């Protein structure tokens, strides 16, 4: 499983994911007895949280997911070569840490939800 | 090894500036560098470390900077409790030491 | 145009702080405990990623320091307490034929000492060394106690638990990643731009000494002079080595292991007697081998210090015996070597050493307070072979003359030691989960 | 997170299920290092059971999913207007206490998994 | 919740895949308070990993999930006859256990991974 | 016409138990285990919510109960054992001027104590309090023993650990949630139609003491009367008041600390003698103050009992001295205050107090078996400032005279002190999945 884990760390954003299920399947796994432990039940905890996200979103069970959010360009105004061709993961994990709870916000809010009623109502006509 | 004037002086109201200076190259060595107050009697005390920050409690009046070999600070705002010795040591070398005299 | 998409599986990581687990292949360090290793662990190199690492702030040292000062902890517990042992102590010079470096290092003390009936007591004779024996009081009554018996209680270390260091590797748990810098140039702080990732980390022989690093990793190419600042004289300067320097360090005197009833259930072991003659503990190293490495130092010493300035090697200008000897454990037996030959020499820009060692059977190990072991001793002769991989040297500050520097062994901080082998690895966590523009748009 | 938690609690059924995700994300996170730590596994416990229920039935990554269960008037006969507009969620879950694991069960057995055949078989047409 | 647990088991797969919900509930939930603690933990991670699986492929949420990796003979010749009517699931993974990998690296890799992929791009048209 | 839809996240819980942990801001109650607090911690008002609430079934009581007991026990694990001081004490009267109200309170007892040699003995000589000091035998040996050593050991506490109280937070795990009533004229049980719902409880300080509850809640408005059932004499009545009344204790003696050497590490901490005259340890409360207080309790009795019925306070009848006196650890120390002047007034429908207090060194917390601790003396003079904000009542039953109510103190059960803080706090469990009829059905 290990094998091949962060091998596209420095890959460019698009050949970087390619990968996603070889990082994915590594975030699973006498007071040394209870601390390790803790770091197991530690894993579970962020593995569900992440999980948790996905399912707040309309993204639960994918590893690449499509939305209703429009990008904007305050948050970013570099073309798509330039994101997914001429750069890595990390470089634009640094530039967006600025921007990532407004855009985890307008995710959860207006489009997971509006869409959710609105599948409501359309089950009912 | 870091000389400084024997002595300065000041009018209450203005500013005043001690200077610091290096027989040493640069040679990055100089990022820090700390100022010490020493009220005849008593103790010295950390008036600015590391060029340009401020224990917490010291008045912002007390200010330093750098440039180069030299490095000095500025007393602005100068009181009648400002008469002291004046020190700036970069690790274990002090300075040699000013008598800010009010006037 | 451009919307959402969201990622998961991202290749990211940040800075982290966690409790990393152990992997290892009647020991300290317990073993069992830890979890054994995996055969042929995978190495993964991680191409056109530069990381910067930072050992002066490395939490894997810390973790470290605390778990190997807890599974000390943890083997002494059940062992036998020897709180009966502070009584008076009844010490005259061995009468065997005695070489005039001992003549005054060993004593023969008896005691009144417990039996496993209450009612009882024996009269017994122990061979005690003199740096774990104190003189009760000034006037020559030939009345002396143990060194610890004021201060601390003293436990005896189980003889079956061996002092032999084992290498020990630490893992990441899951959602975690260890960042190997293999950059063979490498200062200690800054950018690397050859960076892998590790299961775990290398074996790391948890070896406790001080002034001189023991078994530990080589230099792959040239000697690396490694410190948190190079112009603070007070902060050591960690040497690695890029070729070993052998050392030979023997207990000569041939011992037995007396076994003494104190309780029930407990024994205390004595070392009784000494079989021929009594001869000092002493470590050999290369004169030669020695004079080109300490010429290898002062060549990278000078690329921080000038090229023009003398470098000066001088031995340890104070502290407890710890600090100021070479303190090593081997065989079983506690040395305390005297290495001012080691570091006695003047190098200007332009056979063997025998380093006496005494030894001590009371052992307070780091600096923890009312605890105290007893080493009990080993039967037969020690003979042990080592590599010095490496060097604590500390500068001395102060200086009235700029074309000398002066440097001096140090250590007593054993993280400075295990920094030494930590220095290449970071612990990161995993941030799986990313949303980056894209064109496809959710029906 | 924990911010607006229960605020709905007193509200009716339909104005208090727009606030779904905010309960949603407060399930999720010396003897007190290991009794704490068996409270957080507890945590992830119920948290998996949840969603394992969300699983056996066609709900899963959902707040909000529609079955094919039949409401049964026994189990309540109030209209819409009275239990969405005119009742809160804990006077609903005080009456239907009684019948909850027969819905449940309706919803396991009979729905979910003769859907699921369903489509095991229109998938080979 | 135990009742009727691996009944089936000596049942045929046929008539043993209909009965997925019994076996799938229970699989979740002083030295002894801390044993059985990490036995409660083993649970939870290994609920999960199975869970991680079905995520990595598209069978998330799903107990019974259709493919696109064709069966290959190598792996098994038997008729559906031989296999859903005339063999338990035991037999079918004691033969099977030497080809799983194979078949859920053909399940990870070339069918969950191209599908989500043309899925990106379809949604952009 | 109608489906079953299901949602995830529904505001609805239930009763529940669970082990709720701990935030904060050398301790007794660990405090480094303990989670660190969080700034400005989120309430959240539900309006339109009515909750029941019983403080007299609450869980929370019984966990902090253990908790504090664990917490103890855990804190005095470590610390010194002083059971070789089970020995004959040969005690006479103290020498110096003495206040006839301390005359025969203070003995100074000498003794042979161990030393750090088990061949050697000490004599030695430490005051005690005749709280602590039993008679060995009737007649007039003046040989004496500690009150513990016939029934249990007895161990020191470390003089580095403070027994000052400090605020702690009781807090919920995930899944679970703390509601806390808002009204100020709560009654201790039944519906609560203003409820919060909060992230941990507010700061409480674990306060042992009896008769008195100190340093805790004010009432908002009025003072207010909660029973578990008012008709039951057999169940306490806990008065919280909406002013705090100030009590200053001062323990006058200029206290000195003896530190004697028993075991190779081990100090044992004697008082040793008294700088200056020796007077006795006194709680003062303004007597206007207290008047008035008492008024506002009789005022909130008489609502159950009668607007007729005249309300008495009198002195504890019987029990131990923690709960005849007014038990509490200030400073350090351990005073037990006599307060029959506090409670000793006749209310018809129609300065300051001075209490004497006593010392004890052994003190045996709540009411283990076998286990007992010494508190070493604190060195200086001690003053306590600190705030009475409410009562443990017991009414008299079995009255002959139906026109009179009795009040007197009680304690000794630590848990109606606890829950005095923990009264408005209900700790339940998230239902966050349900169903409910829709016009959506599934395609
Ligand atoms: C640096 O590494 C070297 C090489 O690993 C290491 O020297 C080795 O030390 C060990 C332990 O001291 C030696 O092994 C011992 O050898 C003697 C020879 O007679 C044996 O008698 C010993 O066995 C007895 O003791 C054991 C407990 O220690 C018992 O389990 C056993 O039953 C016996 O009673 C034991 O095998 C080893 O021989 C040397 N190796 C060499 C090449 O000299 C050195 O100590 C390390 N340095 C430091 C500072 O740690
Ligand atoms: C109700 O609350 C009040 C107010 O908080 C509280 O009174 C306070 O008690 C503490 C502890 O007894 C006092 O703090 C001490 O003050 C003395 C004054 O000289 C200091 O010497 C003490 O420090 C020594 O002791 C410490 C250990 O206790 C050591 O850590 C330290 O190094 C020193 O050796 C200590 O600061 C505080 O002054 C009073 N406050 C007032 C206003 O009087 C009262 O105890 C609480 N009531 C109950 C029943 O708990
Ligand atoms: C240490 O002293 C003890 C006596 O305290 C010595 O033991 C005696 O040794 C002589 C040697 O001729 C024997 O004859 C005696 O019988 C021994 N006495 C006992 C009580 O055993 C011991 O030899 C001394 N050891 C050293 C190394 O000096
Ligand atoms: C308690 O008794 C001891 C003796 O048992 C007293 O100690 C003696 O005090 C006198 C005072 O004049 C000294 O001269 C002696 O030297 C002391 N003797 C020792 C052995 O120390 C002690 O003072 C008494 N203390 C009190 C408070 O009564
Ligand atoms: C690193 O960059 C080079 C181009 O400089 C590229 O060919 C190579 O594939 C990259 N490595 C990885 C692992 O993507
Ligand atoms: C983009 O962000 C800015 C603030 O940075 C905001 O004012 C603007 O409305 C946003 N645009 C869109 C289209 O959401
Ligand atoms: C977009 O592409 C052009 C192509 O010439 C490039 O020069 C430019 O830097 C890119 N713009 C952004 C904002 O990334
Ligand atoms: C977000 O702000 C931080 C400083 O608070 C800055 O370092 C970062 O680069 C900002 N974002 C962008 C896109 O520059
Ligand atoms: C015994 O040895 C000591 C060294 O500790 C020495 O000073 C002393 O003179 C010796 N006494 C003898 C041989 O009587
Ligand atoms: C042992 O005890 C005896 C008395 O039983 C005493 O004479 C002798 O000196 C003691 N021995 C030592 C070595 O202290
Ligand atoms: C490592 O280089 C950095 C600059 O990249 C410098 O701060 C540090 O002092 C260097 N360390 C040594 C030992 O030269
Ligand atoms: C030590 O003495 C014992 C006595 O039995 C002997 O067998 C052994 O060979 C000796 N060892 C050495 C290294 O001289
Ligand atoms: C150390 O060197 C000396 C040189 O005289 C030699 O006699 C001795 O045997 C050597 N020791 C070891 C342990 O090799
Ligand atoms: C150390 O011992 C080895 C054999 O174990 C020998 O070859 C080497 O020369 C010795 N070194 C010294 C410095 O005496
Ligand atoms: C040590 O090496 C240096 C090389 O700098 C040389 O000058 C010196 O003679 C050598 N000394 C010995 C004793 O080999
Ligand atoms: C260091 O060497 C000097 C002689 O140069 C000596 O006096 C001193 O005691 C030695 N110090 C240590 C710690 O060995
Ligand atoms: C140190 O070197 C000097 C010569 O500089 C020499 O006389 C002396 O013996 C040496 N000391 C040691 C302890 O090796
Ligand atoms: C010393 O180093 C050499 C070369 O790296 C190595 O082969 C040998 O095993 C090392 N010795 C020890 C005792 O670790
Ligand atoms: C509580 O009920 C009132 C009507 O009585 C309503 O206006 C208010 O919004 C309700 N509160 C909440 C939180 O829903
Ligand atoms: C509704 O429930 C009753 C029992 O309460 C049952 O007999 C009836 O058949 C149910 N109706 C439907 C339509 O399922
Ligand atoms: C349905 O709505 C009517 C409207 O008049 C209301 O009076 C009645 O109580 C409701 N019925 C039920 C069963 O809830
Ligand atoms: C279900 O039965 C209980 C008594 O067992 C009752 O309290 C509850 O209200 C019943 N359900 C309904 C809808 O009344
Ligand atoms: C066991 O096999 C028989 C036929 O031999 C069949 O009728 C029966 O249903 C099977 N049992 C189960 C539990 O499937
Ligand atoms: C089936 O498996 C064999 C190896 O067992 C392989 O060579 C062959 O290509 C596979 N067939 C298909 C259709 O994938
Ligand atoms: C398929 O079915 C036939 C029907 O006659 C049966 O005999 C045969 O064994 C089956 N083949 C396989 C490969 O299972
Ligand atoms: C897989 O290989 C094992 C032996 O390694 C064998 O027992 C098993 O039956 C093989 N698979 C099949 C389908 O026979
Ligand atoms: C000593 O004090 C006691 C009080 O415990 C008293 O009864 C007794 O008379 C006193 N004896 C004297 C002063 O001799
Ligand atoms: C202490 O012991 C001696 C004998 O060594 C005895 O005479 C004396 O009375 C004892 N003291 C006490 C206070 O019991
Ligand atoms: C609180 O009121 C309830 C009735 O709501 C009653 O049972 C209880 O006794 C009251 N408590 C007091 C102290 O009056
Ligand atoms: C207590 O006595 C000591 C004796 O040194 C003195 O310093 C201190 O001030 C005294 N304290 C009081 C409160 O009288
Ligand atoms: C208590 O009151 C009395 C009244 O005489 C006074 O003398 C004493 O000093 C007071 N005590 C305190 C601690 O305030
Ligand atoms: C208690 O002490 C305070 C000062 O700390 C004082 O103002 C107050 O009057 C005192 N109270 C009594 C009842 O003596
Ligand atoms: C106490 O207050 C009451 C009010 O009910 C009053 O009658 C009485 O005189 C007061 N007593 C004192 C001593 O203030
Ligand atoms: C209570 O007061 C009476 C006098 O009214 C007294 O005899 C009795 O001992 C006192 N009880 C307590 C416990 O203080
Ligand atoms: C109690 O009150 C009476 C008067 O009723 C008074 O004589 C007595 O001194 C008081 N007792 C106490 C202990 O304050
Ligand atoms: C006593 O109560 C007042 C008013 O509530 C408060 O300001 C003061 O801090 C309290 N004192 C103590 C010691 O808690």
């Amino acid at each position: 499983v290990f094998l091949g884990f962060l091998g596209a760390a420095g890959s460019t954003m698009g050949a970087a994911s390619m990968t996603l299920t070889v990082q994915a399947r590594n975030l699973l796994s006498t007071v040394w007895g209870i601390k390790q432990l803790q770091a197991r039940v530690l894993a579970v905890e962020r593995y569900l949280r992440d999980q948790q996200l996905l399912g707040i979103w309309g993204c639960s069970g994918k590893l690449i997911c499509c939305t209703n959010v429009p990008w904007n360009s305050s948050w970013s105004n570099r073309n798509l070569s330039e994101i997914w061709d001429n750069m890595t993961w990390l470089q634009w994990d640094k530039e967006i840490s600025n921007y990532t709870q407004i855009i985890y916000g307008l995710l959860e809010e207006s489009q997971n939800q509006q869409e959710k009623n609105e599948q409501d109502l359309l089950a009912l006509d | 090894a870091l000389t400084q004037p024997p002595s300065a002086s000041g009018s209450p109201g203005q500013s005043v500036t001690i200077s610091c200076t290096g027989t040493s190259s640069d040679v990055g060595g100089y990022n820090y560098v700390s100022w010490y107050q020493q009220h005849p009697g008593k103790a010295p005390k950390v008036i600015i470390y590391e060029v340009s920050k401020r224990p917490s409690g010291v008045p912002d009046r007390f200010s330093g900077s750098k440039s180069g070999n030299t490095a000095s600070l500025t007393v602005s705002g100068l009181q009648a409790d400002d008469e002291a010795d004046y020190y700036c040591s970069s690790y274990e070398v002090f300075g040699t030491g000013t008598k800010v005299t009010v006037l | 145009n451009l919307w959402v998409t969201v990622y998961y599986g991202v290749p990211v990581w940040k800075d982290a702080e966690t409790t990393l687990f152990c992997a290892s292949d009647h020991n300290v360090w317990a073993t069992h405990a830890c979890v054994p290793t995996d055969p042929n662990p995978q190495e993964i190199h991680l191409e056109n990623v530069t990381e910067e690492f930072n050992m002066w702030k490395n939490n894997m040292v810390e973790q470290m320091h605390t778990d190997i000062i807890s599974l000390w902890d943890q083997s002494l517990k059940p062992c036998v307490k020897l709180t009966p042992l502070c009584v008076t102590l009844q010490c005259t010079n061995v009468t065997n034929n005695i070489t005039d470096d001992m003549r005054g290092e060993l004593k023969n003390c008896s005691f009144n000492m417990t039996t496993e009936l209450r009612d009882k007591r024996q009269k017994v004779h122990a061979l005690f060394y003199k740096l774990d024996i104190v003189p009760i009081n000034e006037n020559q009554n030939t009345s002396y106690r143990l060194i610890n018996c004021n201060t601390a209680a003293i436990t005896q270390a189980c003889p079956k638990v061996s002092f032999e260091p084992i290498p020990i590797h630490y893992c990441a748990p899951a959602g975690f990643a260890i960042l190997k810098c293999k950059d063979k140039k490498f200062n200690g702080t800054g950018p690397c731009p050859s960076v892998s990732t590790v299961q775990c980390t290398h074996g790391i022989k948890p070896v406790v000494s001080t002034q001189l690093l023991l078994n530990g990793s080589l230099a792959e190419e040239e000697v690396m002079i490694r410190s948190k600042d190079i112009r603070n004289n007070a902060k050591n300067i960690l040497v690695q080595f890029n070729t070993p320097v052998q050392i030979n360090c023997t207990r000569p005197n041939n011992n037995t292991r007396k076994s003494i009833r104190i309780g029930p259930g407990q024994w205390f072991y004595a070392t009784g007697d000494i079989i021929g003659d009594i001869r000092q503990a002493h470590c050999n190293v290369s004169k030669a081998t020695w004079n080109e490495t300490l010429g290898k130092v002062v060549k990278q010493l000078r690329k921080h210090f000038g090229n023009n300035t003398i470098i000066r090697f001088a031995n340890s200008s104070g502290g407890d015996l710890e600090v100021t000897t070479h303190s090593f454990n081997c065989g079983g037996e506690f040395f305390y070597c005297d290495t001012s030959g080691l570091f006695n020499s003047t190098w200007i820009s332009n056979d063997s050493i025998t380093l006496p060692c005494r030894i001590k059977q009371i052992i307070n190990m780091w600096q923890r307070i009312g605890q105290a072991m007893y080493a009990p001793p080993i039967q037969g002769v020690i003979r042990c072979v080592s590599n010095i991989t490496g060097l604590i040297l500390t500068r001395d500050g102060g200086s009235t003359d700029s074309t000398t520097e002066t440097f001096r062994p140090s250590g007593g901080d054993m993280r400075d030691n295990w920094r030494s082998e930590l220095y290449k690895y970071k612990v990161v966590k995993i941030e799986p989960l990313g949303v980056a523009p894209t064109r496809c748009k959710r029906r």
